């Protein structure tokens, strides 16, 4: 749990500007008109945790 | 006393404050939003009543040359 | 401390739709509805009330009848959502509405069967 | 949660959490009162119209019965609430939630800290 | 006796379609057909009209109702075949989940 | 010094231009 | 093709030109004329910047916009020129470089 | 044509005033309880003091509409509307404008949790209903009576006590629009005769036999829903009962009276030879509901349903007067109106008091309160004794002159309406004893408050208002005969 | 089906369109008698208006 | 020749516009240089600026649009009463459209193509307002069809959409063979298809015992499919489940747009024609069993989109009564109906809309509004009271001409179901002001505030609910006007 805040808190503006724009980009999905347009859109690699930290 | 202007203006004022409550927002979120709903107020309600007496102005006319065609039935 | 969640937490088993066999876990006083989300069985967001003027039996359940005799007998509104909700419009009989089942401490170890989810999300 | 429930920190509504309260994995049914410096630990619910007093400390897996007093450490039974006890607890958390207001007005959409850097950048070549 | 005779095939055309509407609860591609069958009994009734009258009128709305026919023919069997994806059959006790 | 952004300084003209001749509409009207 | 451009409602102005040509009307484009085409074409420009910064194409929304607020533009003043040409609107500006000319 | 009045008060700003109040409320801050508070009160005082001011202004010679104004509604000025009042309608303006401030007072200690909504309805209904009570047209009343049902049904449903609130509400409001909705028919009957609704104009337009008596069966319909009459009259003890104390003193005190003022303002002035007709039909139904309403009455087991049931009653003898077409008969009939719009208020915030404490109506569960609410027990008796009529009090006033008017024209209704006197006294005794005599019972209640300083102050203008037109209803009489004189004149020319 | 079920099935058409045939036919020779009971029940109206009207 | 074009320069726009827009869409919405961005909304903005634009190009060449009325005689025929319907029909577009950016957003639908078929369907309803024959009258109305059967199956993947899109396919197509069938019998029963043409055949005559039986059949054929557009009963049943199944915008459009359309072909086809009251019987039996199997139905109802698709059907109900009478008044009452309708329910939607970020489904789940929103369960409020029928409130004009109408025509048993139904849905609505303001549920649903968009055309609707009969008269006026076009 401390390596995912640590990763977050010590972030720049930059950073934090990208990833709220790809978390707004991200946050619900049309996966219907994804296939009619022959593509699949995945979750970028900052927006994903660390599998150690799941409730999984 | 009671014009089209000030009428026209309260009820722009009312409607930024209102959209603003309908969206959970303080009443005055966007002041300047305000003055523009004002002003949009009062030149919607002074178009409204010229446009009231311009219809009523066509609507004398286009009765008159109904009832002249309902008078000709009786000559 | 004298009283516990343990004092209210009825076993139950669920049987899914494609047949295996899941023990679940939910409160007396509580309905078998909310019993079966916790664990996800049915979509919490398909039924997120617990009434039944709120009810396209999205809840429906199917229970034994060495269990229904355990349960209070179905009303007419129940009835009559259950054959209206039935895709060949046929009331069955061991079917009840999961939102108006009341887990009891008499329910312990009772089996339910949950069947295929029917639409609910209304364009 | 010990209990097998789902073990995600509910607080319903109408409820007063006192200040320098611990929380984790509880559930608050709809109009409580959680006395100050109390502790709710994993899988413990507190049923609806209960008050815990300050200082209580409810151990993991128990519960709060609903229309009761509950304190001390670990909570013990104090006594049976009387109805109009109950009807308070709702305009507990709408006066609390009316004080907040005043503080929601002190701020604007914006702080003005964003200036204080450019000058602190400026200085600074 | 040629122009009720003309007038009687449209006439079974269209009573035809009628038919297969009332005769095929379970089966909607064939009233979609039938739908086909009574807009057919109308485009000639048009020919035939136009010809009797000694007027262009209803050849021009002959030819245009064509396209519509034809307009409407897609968007069906494309209204079908996203029906029978979702459910993977055509039977009616699978789209009646809308009542009440 | 300068805003670099093409499409937005087109865009700031653009606006500017929409504010000014809906002023001069109504002066001529 | 036989062509009649008779109105239904009979003109209330003087009639400079029944039917004028396409050049002769935008010849007659008045700055008011030129301030309505441009109130529109910025103002399409401006709608089509700002709906198509989300997507990410703002240039060519921009660019779209505007060609909507061109067309539309150029049809309201065209609107405005030949209705006056042919008296449906007030035309006094029309009616003195005809009298003069 | 415009008849804008030269008075300095007139009744623009009487109707004006409470919309004010409750403009300037929706914008405070629920927050600001005390100021919410102060504001709706202050406003409905200053409405009240205007009333008493256009009381004081009125002319008591005159049988013509006195501060009339008007109102332009098109330009065409086809359509135009007037406000005015006579000597039959400046008593029921005055108590609607003393009820409302009593109203607020009434939840004073739980506006923290009413708020602005709770003040606003009740500011709303006021102005509402002076509107309703300054028309001289048809179809105004009918708009503002039906606009009164929304903000009724919301004070019922949101601060009614118990979950029956929500059937009482639903039957409250589809019998009234059933009523108006016969009314509006009636309006509309009327209009394509005339091509008017105004009531000036109706006064002096003949209407044949047959449409007088089928206009009339409309006007009915629509009034005795809201007198009520039987059997129409079962949708008042559920709204009475299930709404909240003010709610029930709006309903029972001003909204009762809407129906025997339509009586007087319009069925029986505008159909002269059809209210003749009806005159024995009308008699068999008041003294009917008389008599079995009174019975019922001795059998409720509620508190509040006794003192709704109870309002049947008083409501059918005013009826009976009105109906008697004499001054006696119409000018008892008025004085018993007003006296029950305070009687009936009172003894609604007398109950709302045992119920604020004790959250229970039952009457089994009271007893022996003398002995711990002795200044409650004072206060109640009063006005049970003002319910069963008794000399001095002020509804005895207007249940005598009823009588007699009654009398000289039908004795045996005045023999059958003499019997609420045995019946009327039996209950409010039996309610008054069952309540506050004997033993308590430690049981149930054993915890009490006497009447705190508000809710004595409440009750001292009601107290001073019985005693007042009980003794000397010349105040109310003089500034009436010329009205009533008219009224009873109507359509007769010797 | 088998193509001599069609093919009877034809003959059973034909012969309904030859029916057919003989219905447009007798409707054809009933003209006369249709405008004749028309017109004496327009007569009948007519009279009775008449009669009605002068009183 | 290219003034003569002045007399369609607003299809001319906003038809070029629609193709602008597609074109826009399917360049950038397969661009992989920016990942295939959505464009609903931006290609609904660059839309809705284009409906602006149109009901600017409209509204301002008023006298403009009869030019070369003779040269386009054939073709269509404009006027002032086409003029003003036309202007609400975009306006009311315009609003649909304004409604929609949130679903865009948050439920994802990426689709720009539905602003087209939206945008196409509106250039079919202005060519059906100014259709002045049978066979322009009819491809205006399959244009206007198929555009709706194609967003109605919008969400393709979903089981009830795809069933409401089967559905109203199916039973479209059949009415709209059957319309056509009527436009056949009239054709060759008078050789003409014209408006003006067979107004001039049909007048005088009406049934006088030798009656052409083609031209009876034509009108009862075409009627039918008319009823069958109107949502008239007994050809209803498609509207209440395709409204229910269809994506809510989609039904937001259908509840409004089509209905003036319609309304303004049906207007033209036989009050400007000539039969006997047999048509007029048509409708006044339609608006009873209309108002009778709304009111049940409505009734019956417990989820917010049937409750309202049925409130529809009782409403044009109580508008085809306004048609029945057969007066100048009695057309004048139908457009203010149609306009407070239109408002009305719009009004509705935007909250229905608003409502839908949170998934709201049953009246159930409305509860404890008035606690978690109180300005939004006073506007909802003031909305079903308006529906009611309650004055002031706006609502109030349609059951007041109802009633009028009705014992003016003579008729009483009209009388008595319109008191009966009227009863009834002030029951089925103030059902909702109770599910909001009375019950206590044990769980509670909160919803998500709406945005700018409809928050704005809430209040501006809601001040016109409340306030229109303080200042009615440009309406009133407006309407008048408009019913006298039509014949003088
Ligand atoms: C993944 C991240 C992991 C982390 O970092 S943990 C984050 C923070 N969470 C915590 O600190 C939880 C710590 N858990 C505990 O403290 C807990 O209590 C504890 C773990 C001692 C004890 O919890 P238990 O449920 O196991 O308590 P007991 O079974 O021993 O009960 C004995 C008795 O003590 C009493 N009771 C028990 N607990 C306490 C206490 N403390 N005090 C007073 N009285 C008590 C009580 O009367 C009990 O009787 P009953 O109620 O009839 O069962
Ligand atoms: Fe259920």
């Amino acid at each position: 749990l401390a390596q995912i805040h640590a990763s977050e808190n010590s972030k720049s503006f930059e950073q934090i500007e990208v990833e709220r724009a790809l978390r707004k980009k991200y946050a619900r999905k049309d996966e219907d008109y994804d296939s009619m347009l022959g593509i699949t859109r995945e979750t970028p690699p900052e927006l994903i945790l660390p599998d150690n930290v799941l409730p999984g | 006393p009671i014009s089209a202007t000030m009428v026209g203006a309260l009820l722009g004022l009312g409607t930024q404050m209102y959209s603003n409550a309908l969206r959970k927002l303080p009443y005055m979120r966007h002041p300047w939003e305000h003055v523009v709903g004002m002003g949009l107020g009062a030149v919607f309600a002074n178009q409204l009543v010229k446009w009231d007496v311009k219809l009523k102005e066509d609507l004398d006319v286009m009765l008159a040359k109904a009832r002249a065609a309902n008078e000709r039935r009786y000559f | 401390g004298s009283k516990k969640v343990s004092d209210r937490i009825v076993k139950l088993s669920a049987i899914d739709p494609d047949g295996y066999k899941q023990d679940i876990i939910g409160l007396s006083g509580q309905t078998l509805l909310r019993a079966l989300t916790h664990t996800g069985l049915i979509d919490p967001a398909s039924h997120r009330l617990d009434d039944i003027e709120a009810c396209s039996a999205e809840c429906e359940v199917q229970i034994a009848e060495e269990w229904l005799e355990k349960l209070p007998p179905r009303t007419y509104d129940e009835e009559y959502v259950l054959k209206r909700s039935s895709r060949s419009r046929i009331l069955n009989k061991h079917s009840r509405l999961g939102c108006q089942v009341v887990l009891t401490q008499e329910l312990q170890g009772m089996v339910v069967a949950v069947p295929e989810a029917k639409p609910w999300d209304i364009p | 949660s010990p209990t097998g429930l789902p073990a995600q920190t509910l607080i319903d509504r109408y409820v007063t959490v006192g200040a320098y309260s611990l929380l984790r994995s509880c559930t608050i049914e709809p109009e409580c009162i959680i006395g100050q410096h109390s502790i709710l630990m994993e899988g413990s619910l507190v049923e609806t119209r209960s008050i815990l007093e300050a200082g209580s400390v409810l151990p993991p897996g128990r519960r709060i019965p609903s229309g009761e007093l509950w304190g001390g450490n670990p909570a013990r039974f104090i006594r049976t609430l009387t109805n109009e006890e109950t009807l308070e607890i709702p305009k507990l958390a709408v006066a609390i939630n009316h004080l907040s207001g005043d503080y929601f007005s002190e701020f604007l959409p914006y702080s003005t800290i964003y200036l204080e850097v450019e000058k602190f950048k400026k200085s600074l070549g | 006796m040629d122009l009720i005779k003309y007038f009687t095939f449209s006439m079974i055309i269209f009573i035809l379609g009628i038919w297969g509407i009332l005769l095929n609860r379970r089966n909607i591609l064939i009233m979609l057909m039938s739908i086909e069958l009574m807009l057919l009994a109308v485009n000639l009734n048009f020919l035939v009209f136009s010809v009797s009258l000694d007027d262009m009128m209803g050849q021009v709305f002959a030819l245009l109702v064509l396209t519509v026919a034809a307009a409407e023919s897609a968007i069906g069997l494309a209204i079908f075949v996203i029906t029978f994806r979702v459910r993977g059959t055509i039977a009616v006790e699978f789209i009646n989940s809308i009542q009440g | 010094k300068v805003s670099e952004d093409k499409n937005r300084n087109y865009a700031v003209v653009a606006g500017v231009v929409a504010i000014v001749g809906s002023i001069g509409w109504y002066l001529k009207a | 093709m036989n062509t009649d451009i008779t109105a239904l409602e009979k003109a209330q102005y003087p009639v400079v030109d029944r039917n004028p040509a396409f050049t002769k009307v935008v010849g007659n484009f008045s700055t008011l004329d030129y301030l309505r085409f441009s109130t529109i074409t910025g103002i399409s420009v401006t709608v089509g910047y700002l709906s198509g910064i989300k997507p990410g194409i703002k240039g060519p929304s921009m660019v779209t916009g505007g060609l909507i607020g061109l067309m539309g533009g150029f049809m309201y003043a065209y609107q405005n020129s030949a209705g006056r040409l042919m008296g449906f609107f007030p035309n006094d500006g029309e009616v003195a470089s005809y009298q003069k000319r | 044509l415009e008849h804008f009045c030269e008075c300095y008060f007139n009744l623009s700003g009487l109707i004006l005033c409470p919309v004010l109040g409750s403009i300037i409320l929706l914008f405070i801050p629920n927050s600001r309880i005390r100021l919410i508070r102060l504001i709706g009160l202050c406003a409905s005082l200053i409405t009240f003091l205007y009333s008493l001011v256009l009381w004081i202004q009125f002319d008591s010679s005159t049988a013509k509409f006195q501060f009339v104004e008007s109102l332009r509604w098109l330009p065409y000025e086809n359509i135009n509307f007037y406000l005015g009042i006579d000597g039959i309608s400046l008593f029921f303006v005055i108590l609607t404008t003393f009820l409302i401030p009593i109203c607020i007072l009434v939840g004073w200690s739980g506006m923290r949790s009413y708020g602005k909504e709770y003040i606003i309805a009740f500011l709303i209904c006021e102005f509402l209903m002076i509107a309703v009570f300054c028309m001289l047209d048809l179809l105004l009343f009918y708009v503002f009576f039906e606009s009164v049902l929304i903000p009724m049904f919301i004070i019922i449903g949101v601060w009614g006590s118990r979950q029956r609130k929500i059937k009482a509400a639903y039957q409250f409001f589809l019998y009234t629009l059933l009523g108006s909705l016969f009314m509006l028919l009636a309006i509309l009957l009327i209009l394509f005769q005339t091509g008017t609704t105004d009531l000036q104009i109706l006064l002096t337009t003949e209407f044949s036999e047959r449409r007088q008596i089928f206009l009339w069966i409309a006007f009915f319909a629509s009034f005795a829903v809201k007198v009520p009459m039987v059997p129409v009259h079962i949708w008042l003890p559920e709204a009475h009962v299930e709404a909240p104390t003010a709610g029930s003193v709006i309903l029972a005190g001003i909204l009762l009276k809407f129906g025997t003022y339509g009586f007087l303002r319009f069925s029986i002035p505008m159909f002269p030879e059809a209210t003749l007709c009806f005159t024995p039909f009308i008699y068999t139904l008041s003294a009917i509901a008389i008599i079995y309403t009174s019975l019922t009455t001795l059998r409720q087991i509620d508190l509040k349903k006794i003192i709704a049931y109870s309002s049947v009653a008083h409501m059918n003898l005013v009826t009976i007067g009105m109906f008697s077409l004499n001054i006696q008969g119409i000018g008892g009939s008025i004085l018993l109106m007003l006296s029950h719009g305070l009687v009936s208020s009172a003894l609604f915030l007398c109950v709302g008091v045992l119920y604020d404490r004790h959250k229970t109506r039952l009457v089994r569960y009271y007893g022996g309160l003398v002995s711990t609410m002795p200044n409650f027990s004072t206060i109640f008796f009063f006005f049970t004794l003002a319910n069963m009529s008794l000399p001095g009090t002020s509804s005895f006033i207007g249940e005598f002159l009823i009588l007699v008017g009654a009398f000289q024209r039908n004795s045996l209704v005045a023999t059958l309406a003499a019997l609420g006197m045995i019946l009327g006294a039996a209950y409010s005794l039996w309610l008054y004893n069952r309540v506050v005599s004997g033993n308590l019972k430690p049981d149930f209640l054993h915890k009490f408050s006497d009447l705190n300083g508000r809710e004595v102050f409440i009750f001292i203008p009601f107290l001073v208002g019985l005693v007042w037109m009980g003794v000397y209803p010349k105040v109310f009489l003089d500034c009436m005969h010329t009205s009533v004189s008219n009224l009873v004149q109507h359509g007769k020319f010797h | 089906v088998k193509v001599l079920t069609y093919f009877g099935m034809t003959l059973a058409a034909f012969a309904f369109w030859q029916s057919m045939d003989k219905v447009h036919v007798w409707i054809a020779l009933h003209q006369d008698e249709k405008q004749e009971r028309m017109e004496k029940e327009a007569e009948v109206r007519r009279v009775r208006a008449e009669l009605l009207r002068k009183a | 020749m290219f003034n003569l074009f002045l007399a369609v320069f607003p299809e001319i726009f906003i038809i070029n516009a629609t193709f602008i827009l597609l074109i826009h869409g399917v360049v950038f919405s397969t661009s992989k240089k920016y990942d295939y961005p959505p464009l609903a909304s931006n290609v609904g903005w660059l839309g809705l600026l284009s409906v602006l634009i149109t009901l600017l190009l409209l509204a301002a060449g008023a006298p403009l649009l009869t030019i070369a009325h003779l040269f386009w005689n054939n073709l269509f025929r404009r006027d002032n009463f086409t003029y003003f319907c036309q202007i609400f029909l975009l306006l009311s577009t315009a609003g649909t459209i304004s409604m929609c950016f949130d679903f865009f957003d948050q439920e994802r639908f990426d689709a720009f193509e539905f602003i087209v078929l939206i945008l196409l369907s509106t250039c079919g309803m202005l060519f059906m307002i100014s259709a002045y024959d049978l066979i322009a009258m009819y491809l205006a109305i399959e244009l206007q069809s198929l555009c709706f059967y194609v967003i109605a199956a919008s969400k393709r993947k979903s089981e009830f959409s795809t069933e409401a899109g089967l559905k109203y396919l199916i039973l479209g197509a059949f009415s709209s063979g059957i319309l056509l069938f009527g436009c056949s019998m009239i054709y060759g029963s008078t050789g003409a298809t014209h408006f003006d043409q067979l107004a001039k055949i049909l007048t005088g005559y009406e049934i006088t015992g030798a009656r052409s039986s083609g031209i009876f059949m034509g009108i009862l054929f075409i009627a039918v499919g008319f009823l069958f557009k109107i949502t008239a009963v007994p050809f209803h049943m498609w509207a209440p489940d395709i409204y229910e199944g269809s994506p809510t915008p989609v039904t937001a459009f259908l509840s409004i747009a089509p209905k003036i359309s319609i309304f303004a072909n049906i207007l033209r086809v036989f009050i400007y024609g000539s039969y006997g009251a047999t048509l007029q019987q048509i409708f006044f039996f339609c608006s009873i069993a209309s108002m009778i199997l709304g009111a049940l139905a409505a009734m019956a109802q417990t989820k917010v989109k049937r409750l309202l698709a049925y409130s529809s059907i009782g409403h044009v109900g109580y508008i085809c009564i306004g048609f029945s009478c057969g007066t100048i008044e009695g057309i004048q009452s139908l457009l203010i109906g149609i306009f407070i309708y239109a408002l009305m329910t719009m009004d509705a939607f935007a909250i229905v809309l608003a409502l839908r970020q949170t998934r709201v489904k049953y009246i159930a789940d409305l509860g404890a509004l008035a606690k978690t929103n109180p300005i939004l369960a006073i506007t909802f409020s003031i909305t079903m009271f308006s529906y009611a029928g309650i004055p002031p409130l706006a609502g109030f004009c349609s059951k007041f001409y109802l009633f009028f109408a009705a014992l003016g025509c003579g008729a009483y048993f009209l009388a008595l179901v319109g008191v009966v139904t009227s009863v009834i849905g002030c029951f089925y609505y103030i059902r909702l002001v109770k599910r909001m303001f009375f019950d206590t549920p044990r769980t509670w649903i909160l919803y998500e505030p709406m945005d700018r968009n409809k928050s704005l055309l809430l209040a501006m609707t809601s001040f016109f609910i409340t306030l229109f009969l303080l200042y009615p008269s440009p309406l009133f006026s407006v309407t008048h006007q408009m019913a006298l076009s039509l014949y003088l």
